[PDB]
């Protein structure tokens, strides 16, 4: 039932097992040479050998490289983080621009932990203690009486536990969560495995970042003064460079111990043009780094003045010292074969029926205007075939969409 | 009568898009005259909406200023109805001292996207004044257990038969339906709910913002919650930024986002913030994403016509010849000049003691309230006495 | 938790903690301990 | 350490800063509202609890100085007509001002005769204003 | 005696029964057109229906326009919310321009709200908690004794104001405000010298219900409820300590606000009197404050809006080589009826000039006053004015009860206009 | 095998810099080949560094893009070894919404100057076996045991209270700090761990003496003390960053204190190194702070990179050699880096491959030496990790000229994408 | 920071009560602005309508431009 977006339709990059590029696989047609790049570039992030490695998708609007960085996320998958940017993203009210690309940085690269949960449920407190703290859990399959320290006993009086109220205990942290007072004697735990002592193999993946924001302030409510901390604005702050390399030192401490799996992942940088001078100086050094991430970058720009300098032209918008550490791959322009399989592609990830002649209008008139404009015209005209009690799409409701809505070109004309 | 908050605005005569089952605009209805092609548009453009299966569509309504552009997005938040979230922003009001232009755009479309819940509560509580419970109804009599203090306070009313909440006779179902920046905020903080108030929200960090989308998603795959996707209004969004428009192209293409309606009233002019021409103070790339619908403007007859449904929104009664009149004014100057010049005529009458307005109501209106163009002439005449030419 | 550095600010020193490494009950020691009975061997007051 | 200071003053070269305040504080809200609640049917349980353990423990950690941070953020909801615009609103009262100052410093006792019972209550304040003790018949 | 200032003597637009402006009256003389106009507009706000109309008063300097819009002002009295504002503050450094202009059109719409106030005054004759569910409090009056179950929010303001028995206390039931007003009167006899200071027991009931008409805007509700200040729940104690910010208000609270506003017009317990916000210097606007104005115009709850610049072909604010005619970009001139102020003859000058001379309570000659005219004419209008107190000053220094032209001579001397002080610059 | 949080980067393979005990560079030592001069003259500054006697000594590396200034700040900051702080940032971090850029550059230079104090603590720990009725002003007994010693303490009230209020229970090693008469719990009795857990945690019993003197070096830097002393609970601001321009006065006080404790032979002040790369993109402002924050006494050594020709200042009109102000240039010494020969190129490679762990064939390293020197050093490291991938997809062990052939035509460089760019010039967007 | 402008105009409404009911007198005093060239043209426009106000000191301005 979910909604279709502008790349529903990617899947992935449609390779084959050589790494050469299908024509048309998995919602991509064409750019084949660009899509063997981001192949390349997949094996590099899935090799999680090189950090801070960057590449440029430069080419016109609409040549498929926002579609691309997305078929590389699906190639590797959600166990590999992929954080989406746009280059606007770096203006902050709070924090300044550094800070926000250093943090994207930290949210590329992802942390699997790896823990054996040890809990204790049941019925639960059909005995309270009998320097010990002695509790009887009975769970249909069975019941055991368990023995705990003092300090569960004063976590359990926080808790208001009482003789009869499902709780949570773990072993691993001592604590507790009465998780409900089920007035049989609100909730009763099942019986799949309705064992008191349960324990199962738990993976969480949590970004670096996650661990900085976590240590960048006290953990709230526990504390006598955190409490207070809950009732501040959550305002974000220019986490210090000490924090990260203490950060950085325990979770290779955990890494080592093989508790812990990193998982490095790829920030894309969309817009990036929209960077000013200071964030691509800064993104020298940040890319400089051994524990950064990979780093796509996509431009439309053609000779743009950069951001923040009033007068220096460059090729994408972007400063020569940053393109010679970042390789490029060229998006190029679509035939209107390419164009009339794309827009067949969108017609089926939408669920519209089209006819052929309608199909060779709709790939003329992306010819004449562009490709995402024939690309948009899919729905409205399958509203109009509806309208009119038809379910394929048929060249004239496509001409009355065309009538009715103009191209960026049309509008410019009517403009000028 | 009465006043009440809501009075007579320059849109209150707009009840929708006077739009046929087959979409065809009717030539006069729902408060909305002539823009045939362009309420034709936004008929399928609200269809579209309302299947609420395509996201991230975009659509820019362009054209000369008074063509009814602003009346053409509020007759479709009149038709969409107050179930589905209609965001209406104006492009300046991304430019805030608590938050980025960012986040702002990144709120407004949260505040687009709607998650419907709806819950079974307990109640079944009614006439009872004894006190321990056992309570009598002209249907019922029933006794319940307790083993908690709360009843000190319900002695001095209805129970939740579950947790027992207590405040002041079946089990009833209430629906909500909750914005995904109502989600975010009340989530951000302790008592962040009332930063959905103060404005104090503070650009919410992306962590929780991709949490509570896989929170949604999760809901919508078990059946708890339904999104209601919405509709973000941007009014003259020629003010936005490069860094603003390269923003919403990507924003577009979450599967989360609404359709997105821009109004602007400008041709070939500089993006704001660079020194770029684009054809509608918008970036080329962004225009790419875009449906335009395009408004004309308006012949002598709907002008008057759109005089008339005012005047009746207004509650004036006009003679003929004075319809004629202001429709000329209207076409030589302006329809807003026209359209304030029924009210300034209206009181006019008003001081007159009659009871209809007259050419010599409008004539006197005219006289004493200017137009841009005979201001502009009458401060050419004396352009050495105002300040700073 | 153990990637919670800021908690531990509010508990120990560094010389707390690498007393604690130095002195964390061994694995043989805790089997030793877990198996013996209590020494229970208290010579009680004296006042000498 | 470092110095402190309180002989500072504000406008006046004067007297002790909270009789300043109260002197010149008079303002209030023209609404004052609670703050808005959710409601939410059946809170979930996490929610609640942490909830009540946030407003347990706050509470309990301003308890010593409960009584300060009240006297504090307490806004002023009330302001009432001060005691001096009686005898400013009556010039019966102003000239009885300075005749009963004058029978004071004398020494005579007066007894103030008045047909209305509304005029003794106002009299009554005005007494009070001056330090005067009566008794009411 | 009341301060005079630079429009203190505008008392209306002196218009007549038909709106047609008398020649001078109400303070003002000339621009009987204009005047007529800001009479249809008088009508217009009276009329309470409209919404959003917005009005542009455009003249050079000195033409009255600040004076036409203070004379509508008077005309529709105290009553009726008149916020002035000038376009130089919309800068603020806690929120939005466009905040700060959506918080003004809010307190140009004003409520008058009629409330039942619940009183409990008296002597405390005794104050038992029970637990802290309750507090027992007996309250003396003239009228009788009664003792209250009241919340524990009462009582712990009670314990705030520190009244433990014999005190006299005002209690409001609906803010739950207490206030100890003092001690009893029966308990000044006790001591020679006691530190506190007696009142004379309330007189009426110790339970007084009040009805109370309440003049707030929809500004006051929006401000208390986003710094909401009752409630006595420490999570929003420990939120009254912090700086109290301005903020952006979001436009959920307004709706909001609407809301409730519309259920207490039902209710009859509330009218609503929509005002006017008058934006002077509305050229100091930059192009991102008219492109909000020109949505927060179509709004059905917008007040009258008047503007006012002096300025002829400026270029907009941060648009940087917009030339527009007012300072004002077309599109928000094309929502706005413009109201033209026109220059002054020498002998509109001469009659303004007699009535600031008379609110001022100054004495001038005749010879005095046309030589003051003619230095207006040569000068301008304001510069004239201000000659005034200090010839004043000097004819009283000479012993004189007038100003002679001797006096407006030497004032003319000591003192330069603008034209003066660019020539010798 | 495992993958840590440190992999390989742009200057993983820089160990140091590679000169002799003469400072006499090796042609190829410590992952660092060529650029003989400048690696004599960092080797020179190192040693200032490290004599520590000099203070605020500016030293700028200048040279085009791709010629080492980078690595060779890298390599002095390898060869300088943790323990004397080596602060890395770039000119764009100091330009803050937090603070002002004279407060980020002064807290940059405190950051490169560190202090290790020392203190005696005098502290007593053992594992309590007793604490007994106070009941009576309260007074009781506490007996405490290590693996040699057990004594008997006679408390007063505040050790009563103390003890109560941490719940000190029999079976648990404390320690007390004599002076403050402070109780830390830190473990649980050996008698144990038997059949608990939870937040404690278990320790064996103390071995020796009950009371030792002990001495603690704590590391810290200068604005760590700044910022410890900003508020109250200004620790919190070394992790959340939110330190907000700490005040002249507290660093001032917190300079002579130092100083007395330098005197007392207390703290001993480790002078390090401030390197700010792409020292360009700083203002003029900037520049004027640096220029007389280098003459006070505790002054880092500043190392500043910047690739640009004769620029522009930032904030000015005004042409500069390398964007900085002829002032501080004059403040500074300037190191210039050769550009790199065919042989320096093939060597460079030839390092970065053996730090990617990847094998190239001769002939592939001609070609990629070539292509190199076309295009630009950084774009052939680059292809050296994209022809290795490419090599295994091909099931290849050796990576030949064909895969580097494959991954040129795959990748462009900054000149061939210029030109593809400017032929079709009119379909990107803004020239 | 900011006060608000009700807050202000609550301030002056009892500031003239209190004229009335003989409790406060209102001495007007001096604002002097030296080198008032360093206004900017919001500032200079402010002024003017600060000066309108009965409750709006003296205004004394020096400056040596031309
Ligand atoms: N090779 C392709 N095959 C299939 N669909 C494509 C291809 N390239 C682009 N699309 C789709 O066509 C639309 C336009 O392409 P986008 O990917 O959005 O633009 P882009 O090229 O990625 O980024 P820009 O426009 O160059 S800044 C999107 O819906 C894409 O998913
Ligand atoms: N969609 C449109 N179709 C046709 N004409 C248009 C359209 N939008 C703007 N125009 C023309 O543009 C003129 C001025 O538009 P405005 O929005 O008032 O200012 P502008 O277009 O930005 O022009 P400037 O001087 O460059 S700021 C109008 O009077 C129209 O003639
Ligand atoms: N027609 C009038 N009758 C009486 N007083 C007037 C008239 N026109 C102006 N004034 C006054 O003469 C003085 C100068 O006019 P102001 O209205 O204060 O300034 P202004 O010229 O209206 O401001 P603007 O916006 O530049 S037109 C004030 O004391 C006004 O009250
Ligand atoms: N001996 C060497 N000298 C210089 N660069 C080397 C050397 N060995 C390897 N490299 C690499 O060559 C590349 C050149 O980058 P660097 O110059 O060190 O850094 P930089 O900050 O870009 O300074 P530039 O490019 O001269 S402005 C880096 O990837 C280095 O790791």
């Amino acid at each position: 039932t979910q909604r279709i977006a502008s790349h529903s339709h990617v899947k992935g990059l449609g390779l084959d097992e050589s790494g050469l590029a299908k024509q048309a696989a998995s919602g991509l047609v064409g750019q084949e040479n660009a899509r063997e790049a981001c192949g390349v570039i997949v094996e590099l992030i899935k090799s999680k050998k090189m950090a801070g490695r960057a590449v440029l998708l430069a080419g016109p609007p609409g040549t498929g490289k926002t579609a691309l960085a997305l078929a590389i996320a699906q190639e590797l998958g959600s166990k590999v983080p992929f954080c989406p940017m746009v280059g606007s993203e770096v203006y902050s009210t709070e924090i300044k621009k550094t800070e926000v690309l250093m943090e994207n940085f930290r949210r590329a690269i992802g942390l699997r932990i790896k823990e054996t949960k040890e809990v204790y449920e049941g019925e639960v407190t059909e005995l309270t203690p009998c320097s010990h703290v002695i509790i009887g859990l009975k769970t249909a399959k069975g019941t055991k009486q368990l023995k705990l320290d003092p300090s569960i006993f004063e976590s359990l009086q926080k808790e208001r536990v009482e003789a009869g109220d499902v709780i949570y205990i773990e072993a691993n942290s001592g604590a507790v969560k009465r998780q409900g007072r089920c007035d049989t004697y609100e909730e009763y735990v099942p019986l799949p495995k309705g064992d008191v002592h349960k324990k199962k193999e738990i993976i969480q993946d949590v970004t670096l970042h996650d661990l900085d924001v976590a240590n960048a302030r006290p953990q709230g409510g526990q504390d006598i003064l955190s409490m207070m901390g809950q009732l501040m604005k959550p305002k974000k702050t220019e986490i210090t460079d000490k924090l990260r390399g203490e950060i950085n030192k325990v979770v290779n401490k955990y890494i080592d111990q093989g508790i812990a799996e990193l998982v490095p992942g790829v920030l894309f940088v969309d817009e990036v043009h929209m960077l000013d001078i200071e964030c691509f100086t800064y993104l020298h050094r940040a890319l400089e780094s051994s524990i950064a991430p990979i780093v796509i970058f996509a431009s439309n720009r053609g000779n743009c003045v950069i951001r923040g300098t009033e007068d220096i032209t460059s090729p994408h918008g972007i400063p020569l010292d940053l393109l010679d550490r970042v390789m490029i791959i060229r998006t190029m322009l679509y035939t209107p074969q390419e164009m009339k399989q794309i827009i067949k592609i969108r017609a089926q990830t939408e669920g519209i029926n089209i006819s052929e002649e309608a199909l060779n209008h709709l790939g003329e008139i992306g010819t004449k205007t562009t490709l995402r404009y024939s690309v948009q015209l899919l729905t409205p005209a399958n509203l109009l075939a509806k309208i009119n009690g038809k379910d394929s799409i048929e060249k004239e409701h496509v001409e009355e969409i065309s009538e009715l809505f103009y191209d960026a070109k049309s509008s410019a004309k009517i403009l000028a | 009568d009465v006043t009440r908050i809501e009075r007579i605005g320059a849109h209150s005569h707009i009840r929708g898009l006077g739009l046929d089952d087959a979409l065809e605009p009717r030539q006069a209805s729902q408060g909305m005259v002539g823009q045939l092609a362009a309420r034709r548009a936004a008929g399928v453009v609200l269809e579209m909406i309302r299947e609420g299966k395509i996201a991230g569509r975009a659509v820019l309504i362009a054209g000369q200023p008074g063509t009814g552009k602003t009346a053409i997005a509020m007759g479709m938040a009149q038709a969409l109805g107050p179930d589905t979230p209609f965001t209406a922003i104006a492009g300046s009001e991304i430019f805030s001292l608590e938050m980025s232009k960012t986040e702002a755009l990144t709120q407004a479309f949260r505040r687009s996207i709607g998650v419907r819940i709806k819950e079974e509560t307990e109640i079944i509580e009614g006439e009872v004044v004894e006190i321990q419970l056992t309570l009598k109804t002209t249907e019922m009599e029933t006794i319940y257990d307790l083993g908690t203090k709360m009843i000190e306070s319900l002695t001095k009313i209805t129970i939740d038969k579950a947790t027992g909440k207590i405040s002041k006779q079946k089990r009833k179902e209430v629906v909500h339906t909750v914005s995904l920046h109502e989600i975010d905020v009340i989530n951000s903080r302790t008592q962040g709910f009332l930063a959905l108030f103060s404005g104090d929200t503070g650009e919410i960090k992306s962590e929780v913002r991709e949490q509570i989308n896989a929170k949604v998603a999760e809901w919508r795959e078990e059946g708890k919650a339904e999104i209601i996707p919405g509709v973000l209004f941007i009014d003259e969004v020629h003010m936005l930024d490069i860094e603003s428009f390269s923003f919403l192209n990507r924003a577009l293409e979450s599967d989360m986002a609404p359709v997105l309606i821009m109004a602007t009233n400008r041709g070939i002019t500089r993006i704001r913030g660079t020194s770029y021409q684009s054809p509608h103070g918008i970036p080329i790339d962004l225009l790419d994403r875009l449906l335009i619908v395009s408004t004309t403007p308006y012949s002598e007859k709907d002008t008057k016509q759109i005089l008339r449904i005012r005047c009746e929104e207004e509650d004036v009664e006009m003679s003929e010849d004075a319809y004629t009149v202001l429709t000329r004014i209207g076409l030589e100057t302006s329809l807003r000049y026209a359209i304030q010049l029924i009210t300034a005529a209206s009181l006019v009458c008003r001081k007159r003691k009659g009871t209809e307005v007259q050419v010599d109501d409008i004539k006197r209106v005219y006289s004493l309230f200017l137009d841009e163009s005979r201001s502009t002439q009458y401060m050419k005449e004396y352009q050495d006495a105002f300040l700073f030419n | 938790s153990m990637f919670d550095l800021i908690g531990l600010e509010n508990k120990i020193t560094r010389h707390e903690a690498e007393l604690l490494s130095k002195k964390k009950i061994p694995r043989k020691l805790m089997e030793e301990i877990s198996t013996s009975a209590a020494p229970a061997a208290r010579p009680a007051a004296a006042k000498l | 350490e470092s110095p402190s200071e309180l002989m500072l003053t504000l406008c006046r070269c004067g007297e002790s800063l909270q009789d300043v305040i109260d002197r010149v504080a008079f303002v209030i809200p023209p609404v004052v509202a609670a703050p808005p609640s959710l409601r939410v049917p059946r809170p979930p349980p996490l929610y609640s609890h942490r909830m009540r353990i946030l407003r347990q423990g706050l509470r309990e950690h301003a308890a010593p100085y409960f009584q300060q941070l009240r006297q504090t953020t307490a806004p002023r909801l009330l302001q009432f007509p001060e005691l001096r615009l009686v005898q400013f609103d009556s010039g019966k009262l102003e000239a009885l001002a300075i005749l009963l100052q004058k029978l004071k410093s004398e020494g005579r006792r007066v007894l103030i005769l008045s047909q209305m019972i509304l005029m003794l209550d106002i009299l009554e304040m005005f007494l009070n204003f001056h330090y005067l003790t009566y008794v009411r018949i």
